RNA sequence: AGGGAAGUCGGCAAAAUAGAUCCGUAACUUCGGGAAAAGGAUUGGCUCUAAGGGUUGGUAACAACCAACUUAGAACUGGUACGGACAGGGGGAAUCUGACUGUCUAAUUAAAACAUAGCAUUGCG
RNA sequence: UCGUGCCCCGUGUGGCGAAAGGGAAGCCGGUUAAUAUUCCGGCACCUGGAUGUGGGUUUUGCGCGGCAACGCAACUGAACGCGGAGACGACGGCGGGGGCCCCGGGCAGAGUUCUCUUUUCUUCUUAACGGUCUAUCACCCUGGAAACAGUUUGUCUGGAGAU
RNA sequence: GAAGCCAGAGGAAACUCUGGUGGAGGCUCGCAGCGGUUCUGACGUGCAAAUCGAUCGUCAAAUCUGAGCAUGGGGGCGAAA
């Protein structure tokens, strides 16, 4: 046969992301010595749109304390963020939404966003709209926090880790159906080339693993191991249930 | 003079899509292009510009709300616990 | 009467540099004249109105010109509005004296602590 | 409460609704209290508080917007900052 | 091209060094005498009303700057 | 206004 | 010419309808549509009438000046024909089928094929 | 004398890539067998470089006026920063301007003319570059509005100050 | 002829009806353009190694299109033949 579509994405070519309309990436400053000790005050001056991002971005200006420079960073908004507001980044900011705090200094039960998985990875958990991580647990001695993802997932990250006090804007962007297929082409086209999708049980057997037959169908289990050659992985990957379950 | 009796904002979409699919998506187009009173300077002028984006046309604020909302429940009550948590620890 | 027109550059396009006007000659002929793009007014750079005063030329136009007709004569003139410069006046002096009430209410009570 | 001392106060004294009236009254200093919305810009608070201080003259912080204070006057339209000139029969002044 | 509408500055731009060519136009139609003069960036004209006060300026101008009234028809 | 402008008067002034 | 599908595997092809104004329009239906449904009455020319406006000027609800295109009504009149050429829906009763708009086998197959929204499942912090 | 030395800033440190993207500046008339916004004539503009005159400022050293929006021929401004312009989708109606189309009178010319037709047709033009007077939005001053008012084809504006 | 808006008649209100305004829709007739349904079509060593005529589909968008660039054969690309 030949190299599938699954295979051929990997490759870059017409499979990229794109990258014009997008100004600059979301993420928190780098840590130290202000954020680490004491906070450091920043003027929330625009809330941009993201082409290829649901979520709104926030840039906010804060001052260099080493030289007479305005730096401007690029945040993931939360909702209820506002032009003109100061928020606080540090340790010792309090608790308001748009602060950005280690999650020591915040309480159980705080509800927190662009999470990092270690310090000074400038976030990596809970980026899209709508979605929040939860401050389930502290251990001071180890200095640790657990966590719970959107995911339903909990996890243990430094307790050193910062995260956006709040919830990001932009909840509820799923409810609304995207009535029209070019809808979906516009929410595609700003991301990358990978609308409309073909099923592979309209292909060739050169095509993918489900083409072929005189009827449309699978052939075998549509379940496939875990350990399946490059190519040979197309349907349900290392499914340990199926099936539409009752709750 | 009502013109239609129940699409509404959904008769753009006439026969097409299906009946549930327009009545679902006639709740967010309708709270999407509504109008809204300003936390900041009272007038009835805030309209969204893109997802996620309310901006006033008055006093030309910018806030980031929900998607075809203003405000969602989820980020009301998050700033109904989040001031209880700060209550909590400042005293 | 020829009433029909040719471009006078090799560019056939209707492209936003390709832009004309049409005039009539002294030789009574019908015929197009190449312009440049409009140019846009300064604006503020706190809320984006227009500048009064300050005319609305290409970039590199302004380099001909004097320097009293790209400004207004008045602190931050040319670059912000006067509302706005108002505004910056009064949050200056009002957060300036807001420091100093905060700084005597804090030494007071740094010494009614030490006493 | 203050929503009954206020009407009082529009229907027994005198009043001026707005920015520019209560900067007129404060310079005057006829001014007896200046009201001032939550929702007003915090510019305009510190500088009417200034005003204020200067003229000695006491703030009340009203506790709704410029809708509900417009409403607590008696009005159809907002009102960010007020100023009362003669508190009448109420009992305003002494709070 | 500009226009004076001064006659003491008409005569300042005469004794102007630059001054190469003066030249008469008379607009009889219209009743008017035009004195233009060519220095090296701008042709100045002088728009005066039919009157003695033409000649006056004619003889007003330096001898040295050489002028012409032009011909019914330009020539070439 | 700009550096190269600048320079030509103040070259001007040192000649 | 008369007949009007008797022709033919099969109404293939041709004919028939057609613009605009007015009367009127069923089943079904996701209430949005169907719908230009269906089925009817009219249209030339000429001579008139009526309505729909602007500028300036101390009951001005009035004077003066100026202006162009629509709309309605009436009489008269030619006739074999009046959207006089051109231009320009045939319509209806049902059944199967794909939801629709869209896309493909350049050079024999445009489709119940593909795609699409919606639905569900899987793996990953 | 300098070609030699002394400092200062140092976070960052290449090139190619569009005759439809961004971009400093030229119009008219005439001219050849064949070129012309390129030649010729007239009238301008931009960029770079020097360098004077007039005018301006200054013994209150680096202008004056207007309440203000701001104005005027000038009217010091290094390092380091800030901002604007460059610099921006598609569609719908509305309003202004140029050009074209249509109607009327007048001069000149051409055609029709059995009859009719004060007739039908043709020329009646004004560039770049400047001066001056104006041009939607917006902004400023007075003033404080419900018997709510202003106002668009389209319902927006106003005690955060409308008429 | 969808939201939004105006007026009138009701209704205690909410709302109901009527007349307007407005100009939405991967709406529709249809010119260009794009495409290629049908004809015992023309043509069949043709004008043409895929053309010509009538007819037909679509026509404000998942529309048509240029230039620069990217993907190169046990590969690419594929609304999938
Ligand atoms: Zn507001
Ligand atoms: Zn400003």
């Amino acid at each position: 046969g030949r190299v599938i579509r699954n295979q051929r994405k990997g490759r870059g070519s017409v499979f990229t992301a794109h990258t014009r309309l997008r100004k600059a990436p979301a993420k928190f400053r780098p840590l130290d010595y202000a954020e680490r000790h004491g906070y450091i005050r920043g003027i929330v001056k625009e809330i941009i749109h993201d082409p290829g991002r649901g979520a709104p971005l926030a840039r906010v200006v804060f001052r260099s304390p080493y030289k007479y420079k305005q730096i401007t960073e690029t945040f993931i908004a939360n909702e209820g963020m506002y032009t003109g507001q100061f928020i606080y980044a540090g340790k010792n900011a309090a608790l308001t939404v748009g602060n950005i705090l280690p999650l020591s200094s915040v309480p159980e039960g705080t509800v927190v966003s662009n999470v990092e998985e270690k310090p000074g990875d400038r976030g990596a958990l809970g980026r899209t709209s709508g979605n929040y991580v939860t401050v389930v647990g502290h251990n001071p001695d180890e200095g640790k926090t657990r966590i719970k993802l959107p995911s339903g997932a909990k996890k243990v990250v430094p307790s050193s880790s910062r995260g956006m006090i709040g919830i990001v804007a932009g909840g509820g962007r799923t409810d609304k159906p995207l009535l029209k297929a070019s809808r979906a082409k516009h929410k595609f086209a700003v991301k990358r080339n990978r609308w409309p999708k073909t099923r592979g049980v309209a292909m060739n057997p050169v095509d993918h693993p489900h083409g072929g037959g005189n009827h449309q169908h699978i052939g075998k289990a549509s379940t496939i191991s875990r350990y399946a050659a490059q190519g040979q992985k197309a349907g349900l990957i290392a499914a340990r249930r199926t099936g539409l379950l009752r709750g | 003079s009502k013109r239609t009796k129940k699409v509404g904002i959904s008769g753009k979409y006439g026969t097409r899509y299906g009946a549930s699919l327009r009545k679902l998506v006639k709740k967010q187009e309708v709270t999407q292009h509504a109008r809204y009173t300003c936390t900041f300077c009272g007038k009835n002028s805030v309209r969204r510009t893109a997802v996620g984006i309310w901006s006033c046309k008055s006093c030309k604020k910018t806030m980031a709300g929900g998607a075809y909302t203003v405000s969602t429940p989820a980020a009301a009550a998050m700033r109904s616990t989040l001031r209880r948590l700060r209550e909590i620890t400042e005293a | 009467a020829p009433t029909r027109v040719t471009y006078r550059r090799r560019n056939p396009y209707n492209t936003t540099s390709n832009r004309t006007r049409v005039i009539k000659t002294p030789g009574g002929q019908l015929r197009v004249l190449h312009i440049k793009k409009r140019g846009t007014a300064p604006k503020c750079g706190d809320c984006g109105i227009k500048l009064p005063g300050i005319p609305a030329l290409r970039p590199r136009e302004y380099a001909t010109i004097s320097k009293p007709k790209k400004t207004v004569q008045r602190a931050y003139g040319g670059s912000r509005c006067g509302n706005c410069v108002r505004d910056r006046i009064i949050r200056a002096f009002l957060i300036e004296e807001q420091k100093i009430v905060k700084k005597v209410l804090k030494e007071q009570s740094q010494a009614e602590k030490k006493a | 409460s203050i929503g009954a001392k206020l009407a009082l106060v529009i229907k027994s004294g005198k009043v001026v609704l707005g920015y520019r009236s209560t900067l007129k009254a404060l310079r005057s200093g006829k001014a007896k209290l200046i009201l001032i919305a939550a929702n007003t810009p915090p510019l305009r608070k510190s500088e009417l508080e200034y005003y204020s201080m200067m003229s000695k003259t006491p703030v009340h912080h009203y506790s709704g917007t410029n809708i509900e204070l417009g409403t607590a006057c008696g009005k159809l339209f907002r009102c960010s900052t007020m100023a009362i000139l003669d508190a009448g029969d109420s009992d305003i002044l002494a709070d | 091209p500009q226009e004076v509408s001064d006659i003491k500055k008409f005569i300042e731009i005469c004794r102007r060094k630059d001054a190469s060519s003066a030249r008469i136009k008379k607009n009889p139609k219209t009743q008017q005498i035009k004195f233009k003069v060519r220095c090296q960036r701008f042709l100045y004209t002088l728009v005066l009303k039919d009157s003695d006060k033409a000649e006056k300026l004619k003889q007003s101008l330096p001898p040295n700057l050489q002028i012409k009234d032009v011909p019914k028809r330009n020539k070439r | 206004m700009r550096a190269k402008w600048r320079k030509k008067r103040t070259r001007r002034l040192k000649r």
